[PDB]
């Protein structure tokens, strides 16, 4: 439930992000927030991970 | 929403804080160093959330953005939480001298990296990436080896903490390269946002995790 | 390793639509692939989590 | 990217369909069954991934695209799957014709969801959804008792595979809802690679669960 509500927390951060960058309407802002949206994804599950081991 | 997440992060060691301060309120003469370095560990972190909550210490460095406030929390709390592992451990002058020097390479590193504008600072991170080897060689070699004349219950506390810490620090420096101060993958937003959780388990959990076993080492 | 792993493959999977999404410069065509891809990684996250319990 | 990852389903359900067949190519005529069952189960799911694959039954309903093929598959090897959960708690034919009975509803409902336009596909959904909470409870439930009748190593193969199957199956309407069928949130690759994942593990990981307990369970 930790990790899930978190992970949840951290989507929807980045979730914002990439909504604000499609308000400006430049496809380049767009695609940077979503990198880094995945990016940060799949970081936090290194981090969990870690956490749980 | 930066300043938000170090709000949060603030919060976040202040509890911390709190609660170590209050755990050791009545702790005897033994574990008394042990609680006061935790208050010390997450109480400098609060200050340095709290610092760039209120938008000071912000660098824009080579269009990217660095957080100096971030690097001198680490310069000064990571060498405490290496000082603790050594109490526990059972170092003495020398070996305390040696991790001490190693630790903070690491983050004099980081921080004069983030600071650099081109490829110079991967020298720097290099240098810190090294010495942090060298770090975690001394956590699960030598100092493991000297927690193992403590009781069962300190070896068993030094394990468990040492383990979070060699696992989740070995994170930093991804979130460094991937992040503003490397190739700025991530936003400053995403940065933030893990380095405070990064950062309140390290030190908060760090601390609750002691504060769990405190009885168990008294009933020994 | 495994989770691990294929978290990293779908990142990947998810990326490519991003990056493909970008090249046409519509703003809207990139947040569609990236909320796609923060949901489903979510949703990865969940697979995972049951699998292992 | 689609037909590469209907591919990479259709490979790993025809290694699991093989395994299985091996693996029971010396079974005793009491373990035959089984063995067949997870045969046809993953074999099945086999032709309707290289049927996608090949690009037939792409069927693309009001601005999305739905994979009737997914379905078809569901509706036959789902109530496989529950046939071989219940040939282990040892239901009479009554109670797997319950079973099936809310299987085929829940399967059902979703391929009518999927190929309606409009707000009714969500009241096929519900008629989909609620059907499922009635098969998790004889799973839980009614099946559980009967599975308590059996050996220990049986009861404790069917609540391994218990599990694995409600906390999965589980997932699927969630995918639904937000994926093509729903709201359309997740697009067709994601969504197709999430149900490679989830019908590999629920399958062909489902039979080597059951093909690593089967040597203890000669053993009693
Ligand atoms: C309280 C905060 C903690 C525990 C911070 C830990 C930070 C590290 C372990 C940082 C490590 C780095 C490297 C190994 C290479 C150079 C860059 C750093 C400073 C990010
Ligand atoms: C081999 C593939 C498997 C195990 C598929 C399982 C699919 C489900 C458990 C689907 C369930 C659904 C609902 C509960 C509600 C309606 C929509 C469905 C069909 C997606
Ligand atoms: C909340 C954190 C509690 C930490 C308790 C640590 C207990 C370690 O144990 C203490 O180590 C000291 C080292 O000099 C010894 O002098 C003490 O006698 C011994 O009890
Ligand atoms: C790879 C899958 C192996 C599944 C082995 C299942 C063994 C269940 O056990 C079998 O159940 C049958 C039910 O009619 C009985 O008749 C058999 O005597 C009994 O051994």
């Amino acid at each position: 439930i930790f990790v899930g509500a978190l992970t949840v927390l951290f989507g929807a951060i980045a979730y914002g992000e990439v909504t604000a960058a499609a308000a400006t309407g430049d496809a380049a802002a767009v695609q940077e927030a979503a990198v880094s949206a995945i990016l940060g994804l799949i970081i936090l599950l290194g981090i969990n991970l870690g956490l749980v081991a | 929403g930066l300043t938000t997440l170090f709000w949060l992060g603030a919060i976040g060691m202040l509890v911390g804080t709190l609660a170590f301060a209050w755990a050791g309120r009545d702790a005897g003469s033994g574990e008394r160093r042990y609680y006061v370095t935790l208050v010390g560990i997450s109480g400098i972190a609060a200050v340095a959330y709290v610092v760039m909550a209120l938008g000071v210490g912000w660098v824009p460095v080579a269009e990217r953005t660095v957080f100096a406030p971030r690097y001198i929390d680490w310069i000064l709390t990571t060498p405490l939480i290496v000082y603790f592992l050594g109490l526990l451990a059972g170092l003495d002058s020398r070996e305390f001298g040696i991790v001490i020097t190693l630790n903070t390479v690491v983050m004099l590193a980081g921080f004069a990296g983030a600071m650099v504008p081109g490829i110079e600072r991967y020298a720097l991170f290099g240098m810190g990436a090294v010495a942090f080897l060298g770090l975690v060689y001394y956590l699960v070699g030598p100092m493991t080896e000297s927690a193992s004349q403590r009781s069962s219950g300190i070896k068993s506390l030094y394990v468990r903490l040492r383990n979070l810490t060699v696992i989740l620090w070995a994170i930093y420096p991804f979130i460094w390269l991937l992040g503003p101060p490397g190739v700025a993958l991530l936003t400053p937003t995403v940065d933030v946002a893990l380095i405070v959780y990064l950062d309140l388990v390290t030190k908060v959990g760090f601390g609750f995790i002691a504060l769990d076993a405190a009885a168990t080492l008294r009933a020994e």
